RNA sequence: AGGGCUACACACGUGCUACAAUGGCGCAUACAAAGAGAAGCGACCUCGCGAGAGCAAGCGGACCUCAUAAAGUGCGUCGUA
RNA sequence: AGAACCUUACCUGGUCUUGACAUCCACGGAAGUUUUCAGAGAUGAGAAUGUGCCUUCGGGAACCGUGAGACAGGUGCUGCAU
């Protein structure tokens, strides 16, 4: 993980978007590519459609998701089974 | 390698040359334990803002004649293949086949 | 004292240079220390000689950088200045250092 | 409002003139008529003129000229002597007595490209120094030798700014 | 790729280097690059002039070029007119003061590189490769080569199936290190493709 | 710009580390060679259990730094799990 | 003789089309230097400085800008043309 002294990582644009959403009080999904962005307390409640390489997959943020990153909840590979 | 790749490399180099003083300063600021948190944050953000090609860890050492990324040597600035040729021709001073 | 560090790839050339330097020193000044041979740097290189693939196929080159340490114990007015005129063989990096 | 004025002292006793001036102020307690006192003295520019933040009454004028080793003000006339500017003295303020050279962990003489070597073979010689190894106490002064510009590892004490 | 390069194996003994300078790890690559540039330029320029060997030698932040050529007259042109011109461009290429010297090559039939070049030229102007090869060999022999070999390879007579053919005359010892074996190569960019020409010229053995 | 070349029912190639007592662990202690180093190698000292951090000399280097060689040797311990 | 980015040649989107890389004219501007908002970024829009080597003044060489084409570019195929 990232160093504690450096703080958490979130993409600036993403953060801005989140802030805007908060200000509004809207619940329309924000399509995002920043899979590397950490989830924040203020992001709780928002749906945020994270890119998985191919498509944006909706992620309703929860109290448990905070420390994690957005890419953790948007699996890229699509394996069903060998038979 | 392609011409395009070479061009890109050159551009990267140029960028590095340009932005060195600022980038270095930013890095220093980020490091400096005896400094404000907000300032540090700003520095971190500032760095992000700067172009990516400005980083020296972006540019790949290619052969100065052919632009071949792999098999490179630093002393000569040439890929192995070209280096050998040079050696054979007498074009690299002092260099001869070694046995021991 | 003037320490002089001769560096070159060709050993014969270096030797020639050293002798010349000594000569230059000895006529003008007095008590030249002497041409002391330091260790040679044998900077080796391995490379794959195939264009594509054959890894056991290799050429191992090297560059033998030779060192000659000449020292001058008494720098006079005539001697030190003389260096400028006496031209030595090419491909010999000299490095004079007073004190 | 206190404006600046120029005082001439015996050049060389300038720090002692500045100290005696501050002491005459705190003797004759016209403390509301003097702001500062710039009197430099290197181990020194300007080593001859003392800048004084002041106002102009004839009492304070007699005070500054009754300070010992002071010739007088420098102005258009001696009736009403002349102020100059704040920027003029401003430059001096920065290097009034600040740690200039001397106590340095490396550079003992300004590098740039103007130095002379004498504590060695280079008898009465000078050269241009591009790079320098202060950490290891070394100089790359390129003295005109062998019809070119070959440098020579010299000692800081061996060379002279 | 069986054989060792004949020049390359002998650089320590009987053959000398072309680029002849010292430099530390800092400036070495740059120097090499410069050499490559200048040489390239020279080749481009003095193609019509028969040029064998460019020898670069840089002491004291100043580049000394030495052009070995069969006909100096075409490289020099009028009294220091062409040489001078060359010099400034060389300097520019380097970024230092330039000095061009021009060595006159006695017996261009015995210089291997020159011969190769000639052969290539012949090939380009659509002669019988074999006849050219013969000429090359014969001439050298006449001139007093202890031996000569020449080899040409690929698309010979515009044939679909490429092959190599080679003519030797006299003795050309390659395993013998003390043998002065002037080796060099060239490439004929013909209508059917490239035709590579190698030539070995054995001047004689050195005793030391 | 982001992702992939790092995927994973499986098969093969080349290696490393093991399965221990000719060994493991602990404490002490001896003997190399050959190399690299300036957008570099970085002592000493201070702090950190440690990776390292801070300060910062010496050094384009038979000088300074990387840099304590390890197996070994002595003493202790574990006792075939 | 070293794939996090780069490398990279592949995929997904977002973009460009004489072009990232050269040469050539035409003619608009000294190059460049600093900074601003939007954008994932590529890019798409702003504020400050300069006019150097020479002219019976139809202008020039470096370095940006635009359009025309001549061309550039290709790690595209054939190693069974070399």
């Amino acid at each position: 993980p990232r160093s504690l002294k450096k703080g958490p990582f979130i993409d600036l644009h993403l953060l801005k978007k989140v802030e805007k959403a908060v200000e509004s009080g809207d619940k329309k999904p924000l399509r995002t590519w920043s899979r590397r962005s950490t989830i924040f307390p203020n992001m709780i409640g928002l749906t945020i459609a994270v890119h998985n390489g191919r498509q944006h997959v909706p992620v309703f943020v929860t109290d448990e998701m905070v420390g994690h990153k957005l890419g953790e909840f948007a699996p890229t590979r699509t394996y069903r089974g060998h038979a | 390698a392609k011409q395009s790749m070479k061009a890109r490399e050159v551009k990267r180099v140029a960028l590095a040359d340009k932005y060195f003083a600022k980038r270095a300063e930013l890095k220093a600021i980020i490091s400096d334990v005896n400094a404000s948190d907000e300032d540090r944050w700003n520095a971190v953000l500032k760095l992000q803002t700067l172009p990516r090609d400005s980083s020296p860890s972006r540019q790949r050492n290619r052969c100065r004649q052919t632009g071949r990324p792999h098999g490179f040597l630093r002393k000569f600035g040439l890929s192995r293949i070209k280096v050998r040729e040079a050696a054979m021709r007498g074009e690299i001073p002092g260099l001869k086949k070694a046995s021991w | 004292r003037i320490r002089i560090r001769l560096k070159a790839f060709d050993h014969r050339l270096i030797d020639q240079a050293t002798a010349e330097i000594v000569e230059t020193a000895k006529r003008t000044g007095a008590q030249v220390r002497g041409p002391i041979p330091l260790p040679t740097r044998k900077e080796r290189f391995t490379v794959l000689i195939s264009p594509h693939v054959n890894k056991d196929a290799r050429d191992q080159y090297e560059i033998r950088t030779h060192l000659r340490l000449v020292d001058i114990v008494e720098p006079t007015e005539k001697t030190v200045d003389a260096l400028m005129r006496l031209d030595l063989a090419a491909g010999v990096d000299v490095q004079i250092s007073l004190g | 409002k206190k404006r600046w004025y120029v005082v001439q002292a015996f050049s060389g006793f300038e720090g002692r003139v500045a100290t005696s001036l501050r002491e005459h102020i705190k003797l004759h307690n016209m403390e509301d008529l003097f702001g500062e006192v710039m009197v430099p003295t290197e181990e020194k520019f300007f080593p001859g003129y003392v800048l004084v933040q002041m106002v102009m009454n004839d009492a304070s004028w007699h005070l500054v000229r009754s300070v010992p080793r002071v010739m007088g003000f420098i102005g258009g006339t001696s009736d009403r002597p002349a102020p100059i500017s704040d920027k003029e003295v401003d430059a001096i303020m920065n290097r009034l007595q600040q740690v200039g050279d001397k106590p340095r962990p490396k550079t003992l003489f300004e590098p740039g490209e103007m130095v002379r070597v004498n504590d060695g073979p280079f008898a009465d010689f000078n050269g241009v120094v591009e790079e320098v190894d202060y950490e290891k106490s070394r100089l790359k002064v390129s003295v005109s030798i062998f019809g070119r510009a070959t440098p020579v590892e010299l000692d800081f004490s061996q060379v002279e700014k | 790729g069986q054989k060792v390069h004949p020049n390359g194996i002998r650089l320590g003994i009987v053959k000398p280097w072309n680029s002849t300078w010292f430099a530390n790890t800092k400036e070495f690559a740059d120097n090499l690059d410069s050499d490559f540039k200048v040489r390239q330029y020279l080749t481009k320029e003095l193609a019509k002039a028969s040029v064998s060997r460019i020898v670069i030698e840089r002491p004291a932040k100043s580049i000394r070029v030495t052009i070995h050529t069969a006909r100096p007259g075409i490289v020099i042109g009028k009294k220091g007119e062409d040489v001078e011109k060359l010099r400034k461009v060389v300097a520019d290429i380097a970024g230092v003061p330039a000095q061009i010297n021009i060595a006159e090559v006695r017996k261009p039939e015995l210089d291997a590189k020159l011969v190769a070049d000639s052969i290539t030229s012949q090939l380009e102007r659509r002669v019988m490769f074999r006849r050219a090869m013969k000429r090359a060999v014969q001439n050298a022999m006449r001139l007093g080569a202890k031996g000569i070999k020449v080899e040409v390879s690929g698309r010979l007579g515009g044939a679909e199936i490429a092959r190599t053919e080679w003519y030797r005359e006299g003795r050309v010892p390659l395993h013998t290190l003390r043998a002065d074996i002037d080796y060099n190569t060239s490439e004929a960019h013909t209508t059917y493709g490239v035709i590579g020409v190698k030539v070995w010229i054995f001047k004689g053995e050195i005793l030391g």
